[PDB]
């Protein structure tokens, strides 16, 4: 109710981290601070909020992966990291003991910006971006266009992604604006309006990235 | 280091909130996991605000100061007018960037205002609080009825008795 401003869209990366610290890391019961596995999840949690909101509010900020963002929180606020091992080293041995399935897809948009490209499965009556499993030693952007060739059939061709972990699957959906809306897409393998989607989700994977996708919409205009 | 941490917590919280409400003076209370529920459809609605709760003191202050501008019954009623509100409530969100807020001004200053200078920028009905159904019931200045949750029943009364002191008492400096 009280009118508080929007300082994320105008402040330093040093400050943006500080905020996110208050938000996700620092105000927590000691249990979630005296255990490595726990704070590595709150870093996971704040890196997503950074990539899905902070980066989208302030464009002068760089695109940060959980790899580097943690390195940054460790430097600006070194009071939270008590232990001797490095985060990079820890979030591999400990957090990624929770072995994830990286799924590469994309949120497809039109040149006029009014519609999104989501498909429905054969068995599933649920709408989502072209989502499929990864491989060995291949760039996240090359697995993205290849999976959009298998499920729709149109390669588009980097840092503009939307990371999120959902029940042991690392979804890193990239953002591509500018694909023909008239073009006919068909499955190359054997076996909606944005206005219409905003009103529908408000009534209480794409069901979670509504607000970051609305931030991609509010910005480009 | 276990105590050097809580003093850094008061520092970080404060100047993080100072960037949100620029009129803080003294951070009075902070709890680590709150959730807001709203009343209207004769039942509670889980609002999209979840994170650390904080109750602070506002520098009111430079009289004639603007309550500035940030960017149907479901939307809140933003306070517009003069900066006259004595204390603040804030849930530092984790859901989306916009945080939660409640202006908490005593009835002691309201009755002092409403009678002496009847130049009310916004209609203000004095605030009241209670402990009901594992939630802290808060009746706001713009009639809005909210409810804040915390797991501990100790914490629920803690924030209640403070909110209650703030409104039933005169502007302080602790």
């Amino acid at each position: 109710s009280l009118p508080l401003l929007r300082p994320f869209e105008t402040v330093s990366l040093e400050n943006a981290v500080e905020d996110l610290v208050v938000r996700f890391i620092l105000n927590v019961p000691p249990e979630d601070l005296s255990t490595v596995e726990r704070v590595l999840f709150h870093f996971e949690e704040a890196s997503w909020f950074y990539t899905d909101f902070v980066k989208l509010m302030n464009p002068y900020l760089p695109n940060l992966s959980i790899k580097s963002f943690s390195k940054i929180v460790i430097d600006i606020c070194p009071l939270i990291w008590n232990w001797d091992i490095t985060p990079e080293n820890a979030l591999v041995k400990f957090s990624n003991y929770k072995k994830t399935i990286p799924v590469r897809g994309a949120a497809i948009f039109n040149d006029s910006l009014s519609k999104i490209l989501l498909l429905r499965g054969i068995n599933s009556k649920h709408w989502s971006f072209p989502r499929g499993k990864i491989g060995k030693d291949e760039d996240d952007v090359a697995c993205c266009i290849r999976e959009v060739k298998e499920e729709t059939g149109f390669d588009l061709t980097a840092d503009q992604y939307v990371e999120r972990n959902m029940n042991g699957k690392n979804f890193k959906i990239f953002l591509v604006k500018g694909v023909p809306e008239d073009f006919e897409f068909k499955p190359e393998h054997k076996n909606k309006d944005f206005k219409k989607l905003s009103k529908a989700i408000t009534k209480n994977l794409v069901n979670s990235m509504i607000r970051p996708l609305s931030l991609y919409v509010k910005n480009e205009k | 280091s276990t105590e050097t941490l809580e003093i850094y917590r008061k520092a970080l919280n404060f100047n993080v909130i100072a960037r949100y409400d620029p009129k803080i003076k003294q951070l009075l209370f902070h709890t680590p996991h709150a959730t807001v529920y709203k009343w209207g459809d004769d039942n509670w609605n889980k609002l999209e605000y979840q994170g650390v709760l904080a109750i602070y003191l506002r520098d009111v202050g430079d009289k004639e100061a603007i309550l500035p501008e940030v960017s149907e019954a479901n939307t809140p009623h933003v306070l517009t007018g003069h900066d006259i509100y004595n204390y603040g409530l804030i849930i530092m969100n984790r859901i989306n960037p916009d945080n939660f807020s409640l202006a908490i001004a005593p009835n002691s200053v309201l009755n002092k205002r409403k009678l002496f200078a009847p130049n009310r920028e916004e209609e203000l009905e004095p605030m009241k609080v209670e402990v009901r159904d594992d939630l802290v019931m808060i009746k706001t200045l713009k009639k809005e009825v909210y409810g804040i949750w915390v797991h501990t029943p100790e914490d629920r009364q803690n924030i209640y008795e403070l909110i209650k002191y703030l409104l039933e008492n005169e502007p302080t400096d602790s």
